[PDB]
RNA sequence: AGAACCUUACCUGGUCUUGACAUCCACGGAAGUUUUCAGAGAUGAGAAUGUGCCUUCGGGAACCGUGAGACAGGUGCUGCAUGGCUGUCGUCAGCUCGUGUUGUGAAAUGUUGGGUUAAGUCCCGCAACGAGCGCAACCCUUAUCCUUUGUUGCCAGCGGUCCGGCCGGGAACUCAAAGGAGACUGCCAGUGAUAAACUGGAGGAAGGUGGGGAUGACGUCAAGUCAUCAUGCCCUUACGACCAGGGCUACACACGUGCUACAAUGGCGCAUACAAAGAGAAGCGACCUCGCGAGAGCAAGCGGACCUCAUAAAGUGCGUCGUAGUCCGGAUUGGAGUCUGCAACUCGACUCCAUGAAGUCGGAAUCGCUAGUAAUCGUGGAUCAGAAUGCCACGGUGAAUACGU
């Protein structure tokens, strides 16, 4: 389990947290448990709204998120019928007043975890793997990406001897801790077994 | 051992029992699993079968078996030799 | 005053229940309004309001940097009790004109 | 009139003022003997004056915290040369020399997961 | 007088705050305190890295939770309640306390 | 773990929740040296009388995802494994690896 | 090792006498890094040295050192089938050294009570030129001697 | 990162079967609240209260009850079907690719060669020219300085004193964070191929990657984990669920890792000095009183640079013991008890009094460590009701040695 992960490792620096909240010792962990709540419902709900990073962001009794989605039009409905919906539920998982702002992405090709979960779709498609790792490296390649590299494995074709396959295109420093490094994941419940795909996309260094 | 201050332990049920048992008059062995229960005075004379994980096994109750448990007159592991 | 948002609201050029001036015309007062603030740049202003009469600028939950100079500029005149109306307003500092069309895109923050 | 120099050595951390006079310590009102009962302490305190002959030049008040004994008079004594430097300047050369003026950085290296410390791994065996 | 005690994880975030509240206070009254650092609360943790067994494989984390003490000297009428409406950045807990 | 042992823990915590009142009551009771001998006999025979499960040394800190009673960390709630995937993906406000 | 020669560290000369030599044997003593006692029992030894012989102190102790000194020593490097000791020329920092240790391990061997005084009597004895030490140092040139065809 | 119960997955009995855990209807009842006897308990039988959000009244959403099935459930098997995560060679300096060229071709070249470096590090050459992942740097920490801000932290100079920074105060110093500066072979000399570098010295707190951490290339071992989790045959009145007791703590024996010893560089007694880093609300718990003591009682201060844990110990001084199986050593066992906990029999920790094994430096062999390191000394934390000699942290004292390959 060689590698440290890439998110993780640069939350200091040029990253920065999806939950973002005081609390001390005593509501810590009932506001994590919230949070994991939130984002299982979010994940369950939008699923076919391409949903990338939930921010959440709890000031004064009263819980923030942000949705960072590629196609907001899906997750908003019809002007605030869907979003409004979302978030009384939101408050119920919470137990505490709700906000739900919507982040729209721009270039969902160069966001790592759509790339990654578009890729698994794919997958339980029955596409050929490779096929849909090509066209995740050239499209954010053709996008602007400083590099890519995504990674799938295991069960590849429904094959007895399970492997892993990667393409890398351009410059992907992981070691660089300056680096803009969006690392991301997921996985294909196939009819053979589940296939894990990551991806690392590099939008270039931060100079501070 | 337990605190002089909280007295001696013994199972409710079981005390309820070895009163009836002494109401009666009777000497039929009463099965229990009791074994943390302390003996008591009224106790003696009575055959009392304790459980041994296993089975119950016929405990007479003596003098000087007062202050002591049940379970250290039942014993549960049955090690003959190794050879 | 650059950007107005109205909870249960689609667009523009919606109406809403309970009030007078129709959205447009909220807007239009709005963007007449005077502020001034002192630390800041960027702040979020918060009207809140409830029953049967006029909205003032007077009733708007100000922060301790931020003072609203005309406590007698009308923006909405409430007629049902029942109504409420809650927007959240943002407030950048600048000069000229930047009008809304130019800002369609010039705006970076997603 | 009083100079002054900042002592630093382990955890230690002295506080050393000059001022012209007989030459007696006060190590947080305690003297010399009384406060440091090692002797190799009460040398190190007074090396750098050694080198430099103001013993019965110069009153010095101390104040030190934090570190043990060893690690304590270092610090003073780095005080000390602190001092002398900001008060002489002309001194320095001989300072160096004698190797006062080097802060000693080293600290006590964190004890590594894995290891029982700092380096000492655990005992090893191939069976 | 109006101690004040900001605490978060994120350290600019704090001073920030910090800033803010001074800047709050200094308008409406007069002789802000000041912007006290206090200790920093380092909250270390170990963690197996493992699913199963490997005892030496380990993560270190640690919640650098950053203390600011402000307090203010003179509380007039207009000040103390300017902070009612003037609410601060998330992720940073505030904490006044007159007197 | 298993469904029925998160169940059962569930369980464990409404019993303590419920009877906590009266069993410190009675705790206390059993504690008081003014007081009769008879009195904290009762105290003694009534505790017992009373749901194990109504004790809270009764129940063990699961993972609050996963309900592995292993490896448990109280700050989060949350066995290792879970924690540390929590801290990689940025889950937990203000935690980042730490070196020194 | 390998690649790099390194400096060696500074050594403090000791508070009494002001000397490196008498420190280096204190650290030598020394034990668990408790100097201090060690020092002291090192002072002791003096001390009593002193007395007996007269002299100075540490004049005392530097004589003793240099009944204890080893000329050559020998080391294994046994190129053929069967090992031979070949005798090597001991250089000054290493042989001072040796002498110390040699000294120090007759110390901790001998049967008197106190350390300090077992210490001082080991002294007198390389003063004197018998004792365990000078023994030790005998055998170490007898061996080489016995050697000497290698060189 | 903590088995008395619980945990627990195992055994023995006692029990349940759409079920402990969910969704779905049907229709019986508001949920729930209190209490009673039997039972080891699980469960199996009783007495009191309530009817809230809405009805062209065939009724509803929360929460119990019963039956049907659809299903639940499985720490059951396969890590040789998998994902994820992890170890490992190894923080070893390597591993590749594109285009070109060479060869019928597998392939080669680049990547070799002269030097140099910690480094496929850098230069020079050269059928190679370029690029990527890694060897470096960016990140944390530590070593010096400066600016800012000074309470709960500090006391240099001032006045007062209960001689306590405690109180006027002061913002110097320590310290506390936040932001900057600083180290780059940059400067000097020599060696070197007109080089990359190397050897020394100057300054400097720091010198040649300053010390330490994080960071683990392509891959290897069908390495580990289906019992964290997820996931592609088997059980479904039982390989599922509830309960009480027992077991995981067994004991001819063998091995691993530790602690404590065998003593005088020490043991014991009395006095006495100098830390760091942490934790704390179902929590840390001063002072005072009682107890030989573990603790008990009373009970402030404190979500904490404030109060509490909390006396650092080794050390230092004075006394004693005088090489003994001892005033070394503490196992073992008896008595009596303290606290936690429904509960300390199996099987907790700690205390007191007694008891006082083996052991006098350990065979063959075998491990760690190059500096604030080893060695030794205490201190804290996590898990945790209680339960560490383990693990993870912190400072104290503080060596030896490196000729060389």
């Amino acid at each position: 389990g060689q590698k440290v992960h890439p998110n993780g490792i640069r939350l200091g620096i040029v990253k920065p947290w999806n939950s973002t909240w005081f609390a001390n010792t005593k509501e810590f962990a009932d506001n994590l448990d919230s949070d994991f709540k939130v984002r299982q419902y979010l994940t369950k709900e939008l699923a076919k709204a391409s949903v990338s990073r939930i921010v959440i962001e709890r000031p004064a009794k009263s819980i923030r998120v942000t949705i960072h989605t590629a196609r907001p039009g899906i997750v908003i409905g019809k002007k605030g019928e869907d979003v409004e919906k979302l978030r009384k539920v939101v408050a119920d998982i919470a137990g505490v007043p709700a906000q739900i702002n919507i982040a729209e992405v721009r270039k969902p090709e160069l966001d790592a975890k759509l790339v990654a979960d578009s890729i698994t779709s794919q997958l339980e498609r029955r596409v050929m793997f490779r096929r849909a790792m090509k066209r995740a490296v050239q499209n954010a390649m053709r996008l602007g990406a400083k590099g890519i590299k995504v990674e799938v494995s295991g069960r590849l074709g429904g094959a007895e001897i399970a492997r892993t396959e990667w393409y890398r295109e351009g410059r992907v420093p992981l070691h660089t801790l300056r680096a803009d490094i969006d690392y991301n994941t997921s996985e294909a419940h196939t009819t053979y077994g589940v296939i894990g795909v990551k991806v690392w996309i590099f939008k270039g260094e931060i100079l501070g | 051992p337990r605190s002089l201050k909280k007295g001696p332990f013994i199972d409710l049920h079981l005390l309820k029992k070895v009163e009836k048992a002494v109401e009666s008059g009777d000497k039929k062995p009463l099965r229990t699993w009791s074994r943390r229960s302390t003996i008591f005075p009224n106790m003696i004379g009575l055959t009392i079968a304790v459980h041994n994980g296993r089975q119950h096994v016929p405990v007479f109750v003596t003098d000087e078996m007062v202050g002591h448990k049940l379970g250290e007159f039942a014993p549960t592991r049955t090690y003959r030799g190794h050879a | 005053v650059t950007e107005v948002e109205i909870d249960g609201v689609l667009h523009e050029y919606s109406t809403k229940e309970g009030v007078q001036e129709d959205i447009l015309e909220i807007l239009l007062n709005l963007k007449g309004l005077a502020v001034r603030v002192q630390g800041k740049d960027e702040v979020i202003l918060t009207l809140n309001k409830s029953g049967i009469g006029p909205v003032t600028a007077a009733d708007i939950t100000h922060d301790g940097d931020v003072e609203i100079v005309k406590p007698q500029h009308v923006i909405c005149h409430l007629t049902d009790e029942n109504a409420s109306i809650s927007m959240r307003i943002k407030v950048q500092r600048g000069r000229g004109y930047v009008p809304a069309s130019t800002r369609i895109h010039s705006e970076e923050d997603e | 009139n009083q100079y002054y120099g900042t002592g630093r050595r382990k955890s230690s951390a002295a506080r050393v003022f000059i001022k012209p006079g007989n030459g007696k310590i006060v190590i947080n009102q305690r003297s010399l003997e009384q406060y440091f009962g090692r002797e190799t302490a009460r040398m190190v305190v007074r090396q750098p004056l050694e080198l430099v002959d103001m013993v019965e030049k110069l009153d010095l008040y101390i104040t030190v915290k934090g570190g043990g004994i060893s690690g304590q008079a270092g610090a003073i004594r780095h005080g000390i040369t602190r001092a002398l430097m900001e008060y002489d300047e002309s001194l320095r050369s001989e300072l160096r020399k004698a190797g006062f003026v080097t802060r000693d950085a080293r600290q006590v290296e964190r004890k590594k997961v894995g290891l029982r410390k700092a380096r000492r791994r655990p005992q090893f065996s191939k069976r | 007088r109006i101690r004040i005690r900001l605490k978060a994880f994120d350290h600019r975030l704090i001073d920030q705050a910090t800033a803010e509240i001074v800047e709050t206070a200094k308008r409406t009254g007069a002789q802000v305190r000041g912007p006290i650092p206090l200790p920093t609360r380092k909250e270390r943790f170990t963690v197996l890295i493992s699913p199963h067994v490997n005892k030496d494989a380990r993560d270190q984390y640690e919640i650098r939770t950053h203390l600011r003490l402000v307090d203010i000297v003179e509380p007039t009428e207009k000040t103390v309640d300017a902070l009612m409406r003037l609410d601060l950045a998330a992720g940073v807990d505030v904490q006044i306390s007159l007197g | 773990a298993k469904q029925s042992m998160k169940a059962r823990e569930v369980k464990r915590v409404a019993l303590a929740d419920k009877y906590f009142a009266k069993r410190a009551e009675l705790k206390a009771i059993i504690s008081d040296v003014n007081a009769s001998d008879e009195d904290r006999w009762n105290a003694v025979l009534k505790l017992q009388t009373l749901p194990r499960d109504s004790s809270p040394s009764r129940q063990r800190n699961r993972c609050r995802q996963t309900g592995r009673p292993h490896g448990f960390l109280r700050k989060f709630g949350l066995s290792r494994i879970k924690v540390r995937e929590a801290a990689m993906r940025g889950e937990i406000p203000g935690l980042k690896k730490a070196s020194w | 090792p390998r690649r790099r020669v390194i400096g060696q560290r500074k050594i403090l000369p000791d508070p009494k006498f002001g000397s490196e030599l008498l420190a280096k044997f204190v650290n030598i003593l020394m034990v668990d890094g408790k100097k201090s006692t060690a020092e002291s029992i090192v002072y002791s030894a003096l001390e009593t040295l002193a007395q007996r012989s007269g002299k100075s102190e540490l004049e005392a102790f530097e004589v003793a050192l240099e009944n204890v000194r080893p000329t050559v020593e020998v080391k294994s490097r046994r190129v053929g089938g069967s090992t031979y000791q070949v005798p090597v020329e001991v250089r000054p920092v290493r042989r001072n050294a040796l002498a110390m240790r040699w000294i120090v391990e007759a110390a901790r061997k001998r049967g008197d009570k106190s350390m300090a005084l077992r210490l001082a009597n080991e002294l007198s004895d390389a003063a004197e030129n018998k004792g365990t030490a000078v023994k030790k140092r005998e055998d170490v040139h007898r061996m080489a001697e016995a050697n000497k065809a290698f060189a």
